[PDB]
């Protein structure tokens, strides 16, 4: 694998057409991201003809400074000036408060290591040779800071090393380099309109609800996690002026206790395809009766259904009977008022207040259905994937499924690349969407992360584990699932915490440094904004430690909490 | 934003940078809390104090004597080539010194909304801050000005709201002028409520008006209208006119700030303590608990209040089997109007 060695440290060492510093502050980035460089070297990187310019005037105002360490003179960055000082160098007389500390952890070994994340295959000797004091200095550091992985012994550079492992695979095959597992995670989010600023109003909401059409999500989930992200300004009017005007129906598919349950917004254009089939339960009289009167019927209030008398045992238990019928996903009411209600529980009478409608005929399974289907799921997530189809219920499997999409494959609605790095290995998606996904694509720069953290709840279709990447770890007894009423903060690919209920316990999962801050703060955003139903409680927090004292694990996470404020702890 | 229905923060501020009412805080509480005391322009000398005593450093007096003998000056123009680096910090810690014993005097309502949000340029010390006006020297203009701005505030002026309220020379001195204004005409000099049993000069329109309110001689359920209220806004005749019930012989409650008493009906059931963690239930009547816990609930429901999820009582704290009667309706009462049940039993 020699051939792209040479092109992964062009783009390191931004030594190619592209990357190129092209203006006076550019090269200081530059500077201070290589190292010192001489000036004759700084030359071939920046795009001008004349350099010598753009160097002294930088000198002058104190942005760089000049160094002669060794025979070359060389330009290091005021910023490494005073930490180079404890090398061979001298730092400038003239007061610099960039100067305040001196001395690092250890200055004259971390120079080599940054020195060599850019680089890719180098020597011994040649570290040291280019700048170094002493070659016995050049073996200790190589076998110093083993244990922290830096500087493996890749072919004589470890973050490098799985760089150019991933870049020299793919190779023989003919495919370009997969994206990484985070960069998806980052993908999947906005690929489904959450956080944008775009999507707004009542189209915004026919919008979201286009592509989330067959989903089920938890009923408490429903406009106050899934709704209220995508669509940036959102009125629980607006989801009734939906469903009033004949455009979404809501059916109900299972109940997970007495109060929340499974609510699945239907687009009313193709009900029959998306609609799954009733539940099958026992039928009482009762019940046969609320289904004789909707059967041949368009909507009936909730007195229309039992004519007589629909006050006390003799009708309440009919209202009993009916929200049986509903969440098995036979009768649906024309507003999203009643469930508002159910979710609040008790203290006329709201939960049988709107009209209340028989189910269009759910489409008898085909190849018509299939084909919706196959359809549909490639909007859902940005690449399908022998995982998703698993989450997500699916009557025929991933096996039946796969079929149909080779020939969506031969027609060309679909490119059948190896597009995510630890996946299957045969998940494929439309051509458009691979560029998107090209995007996020981390770089390979020693740059650092933006903390960009972002909220989901567990069942929401936007969180990525569980579906397709596949839970991280559960090396020991608590374990994290797609439960109800959960939440996965996330603030790059990678998961930091995870909730199961708003006083439950909280998973430390990753124990990242310095992350848990901001997804401590995005926390209180929700909270503060009061999108999540109550305010944050976690007494079971890590391992189910509960903070009688300090652990070294849980260290960052009770600081983080005080990052935030901890608003309940 | 209680007696102003729609209340949004901007709408002070439009008040006070328009010159027409001065904040001028006049007592400090802990860190991070204080006695602010909105005056009028018009009349600002007449309802100011004199300033307070302190200790008086020369960064202090650097702060002053230059906002002497001008109008106003941002934070940064009080001294010159200071950084907030290091003198920045004397500095600031030498104003909000000086200010909540009532010298200076911001523009505007910013800072002070900020230096409650805790410790978390900069807001602490934004707008301009002013000199203050020196307050009027006692005289008898003083004494009338004071005597009126009283009766207007409280409905019928007692022997006991003058109490609570700081006026020099006690409730002896406002007599004596008072007598004058009842001479003149300009007030009823009437025994208006009873308990009271002193003198309530009160005035003559307000008496028509009292008037109303008396409970009617026919027996009638009550209307049990609750209105939550600090313990320390001048809308609370307790601790001032009317004196608290005495019931929990050694615990007494009083005008503590940051407590509240909610009252319904005019009686007051409840007393909370410092946020939380006490509860006070004054002699107790069923399903008038259910109104003022549908008044605390609507109040955090709305934001005006922190939520409150600690809770005790006298000594019956949590869960304690030796439940009394007593205790059982509070709970009763508070499980009804949907306020959480053991979620912990601390909170750190």
């Amino acid at each position: 694998d020699p051939a792209v060695v040479a092109s992964t440290s062009a783009q390191l060492q931004h030594l190619t057409p592209e990357r190129a510093a092209r203006d006076a502050e550019g090269v200081a980035d530059l500077l201070r991201l290589l190292g010192p460089l001489t000036e004759a070297d700084i030359a071939q990187r920046c795009t001008a003809d004349n350099i010598g310019a753009w160097l002294d005037g930088l000198h002058a105002a104190k942005r760089a400074l000049p160094v002669t360490y060794a025979g070359q003179t060389w330009w290091a960055a005021v910023e490494d000036i005073g930490l180079l000082r404890d090398g061979i160098g001298v730092p400038v007389p003239v007061g610099v408060p960039a100067a305040f500390t001196e001395s690092a952890s250890d200055p004259l070994g971390d120079l080599i290591g940054r020195y060599a994340r850019t680089r890719g295959p180098f020597t011994t000797e040649q570290t040291a040779a280019r700048f170094g004091l002493g070659v016995r200095v050049a073996s200790d550091v190589l076998s110093r800071m083993a244990v922290d992985g830096r500087l493996i012994r890749g072919e004589f550079d470890a973050q490098v090393l799985k760089i150019l492992r991933r870049r020299s695979l793919a190779a023989l095959r003919a495919q370009v380099e997969p994206v990484s597992t985070d960069a998806y995670a980052r993908f999947l989010p906005s690929w489904q309109h959450v956080g944008s600023t775009n999507t707004t109003g009542v189209d915004g909401l026919a919008t979201v609800i286009e592509q989330l059409a067959g989903v089920p999500i938890p009923a408490s989930a429903v406009e106050s996690l899934v709704f209220p992200q995508r669509v940036r300004d959102y009125q629980p009017a607006m989801l009734d002026e939906l469903l009033a005007s004949g455009e979404v129906m809501w059916s109900g598919a299972g109940q997970i206790g007495n109060g929340d349950g499974w609510v699945a917004f239907h687009l009313a254009d193709t009900a029959p395809l998306t609609l799954t089939h009733g539940a099958e339960i026992e039928f009482t009289d009762t019940h046969r009766v609320i289904l004789e009167t909707l059967g041949h019927g368009g909507a009936y209030f909730f007195r229309q259904l039992t004519d007589g008398t629909v006050e006390g045992t003799a009708g309440q238990e009919l209202k009993q009977a009916l929200w049986e019928l509903i969440w098995a996903g036979w009768v649906t009411g024309d507003t999203f008022a009643p469930v508002r209600a159910v979710l609040s529980g008790p203290r006329t009478d709201p939960t049988v207040s709107g009209r209340w409608s028989a189910l269009p005929a759910a489409e008898p399974d085909s190849t018509v259905r299939a084909h919706f289907q196959a359809e549909l799921l490639l909007g859902r997530h940005g690449v399908l994937t022998k995982g998703a189809v698993g989450a997500e219920g699916v009557p025929g499997g991933f096996a039946t499924l796969y079929k149909v999409l080779s020939a969506f494959e031969d027609a060309g609605r679909c490119q059948r690349g190896y597009f995510v790095e630890s996946l299957g290995g045969a998940q494929f998606a439309v051509a458009s969407t691979v560029d998107r996904l090209r995007s996020y694509l981390d770089n390979v720069d020693p740059e650092r992360p933006e903390y960009h953290a972002v909220v989901l709840a567990a069942t929401d279709p936007a969180n990525p584990y569980g579906a397709a990447l596949g839970w991280p770890t559960d090396s020991e007894a608590h374990r994290p699932g797609r439960k109800a009423g959960a939440l996965v903060a996330l603030v790059d690919g990678r998961l930091v915490w995870f909730l199961e209920r708003g006083g439950r316990s909280l998973l430390s999962f990753g124990a990242d440094a310095d992350a848990q801050r901001a997804a401590a703060g995005a926390l209180t955003d929700l909270v503060s904004a009061g999108r999540i139903p109550s305010l944050l409680v976690e007494r079971i927090n890590g391992v189910a430690v509960l903070d009688p004292d300090v652990d070294a694990e849980r260290a960052v996470v009770q600081d983080a909490l005080l990052g935030a404020g901890l608003s309940r702890t | 934003p209680q007696r102003v229905r729609d209340y949004q923060p901007a709408m002070l501020d439009e008040l006070l940078a328009s010159g027409e009412v001065m904040w001028s805080g006049a007592g400090q509480i802990g860190n991070g809390d204080g006695w602010v005391a909105f005056h009028l322009a018009d009349t600002a000398p007449l309802t100011l104090t004199h300033g307070a005593e302190i200790e008086f450093t020369d960064t202090h007096r650097v702060i002053l004597e230059t906002l002497g003998h001008g109008g106003a000056y941002f934070f940064r123009q009080l001294t010159d080539g200071t950084v907030e680096g290091t003198a920045g910090q004397e500095l600031k810690q030498a104003l909000w010194e000086l200010i909540w014993a009532g010298w200076v005097t911001g523009d505007t309502f910013a800072p002070v909304r900020a230096v409650l949000s805790g410790p978390r340029t900069d807001p602490t010390v934004s707008g301009r801050w002013s000199a203050l006006p020196a307050a009027e020297p006692d005289s008898t203009v003083r004494a009338h000005f004071q005597a009126e701005l009283l009766l207007g505030r409280h409905g019928v002026l007692t022997k006991g709201a003058v109490g609570a309220e700081g006026v020099p020379g006690g409730f002896a001195t406002l007599y004596k002028v008072l007598s004058a204004f009842e001479d003149a005409g300009r007030c009823q000099r009437g025994y208006f409520v009873e308990s009271l049993g002193g003198a309530q000069f009160a005035v003559a329109s307000t008496v028509d008006r009292l008037r109303s309110y008396l409970d009617n001689v026919d027996p009638e359920r009550p209307e049990y209208h609750a209105v939550v209220l600090a313990a320390t806004d001048p809308a609370n005749p307790y601790g001032a006119a009317l004196g608290w019930p005495t019931d929990s012989e050694a615990h007494r409650p009083g005008r503590k700030a940051g407590a509240l008493v909610a009252l319904v009906d005019g009686r007051l059931v409840w007393f909370l303590e410092r946020g939380g963690r006490s509860l006070l239930s004054f002699g107790a009547d069923a399903d008038a608990q259910r109104a003022a816990a549908g008044a605390l609930t609507d109040l955090v429901s709305a934001g005006r209040i922190p939520s409150l999820l600690v809770e005790r009582i006298n000594g019956v704290a949590v869960l304690d089997p030796d439940v009394d009667a007593e205790r059982a309706v509070v709970q009763d009462a508070l499980l009804g109007a949907g306020l959480s049940r053991t979620p912990r039993g601390l909170r750190l």
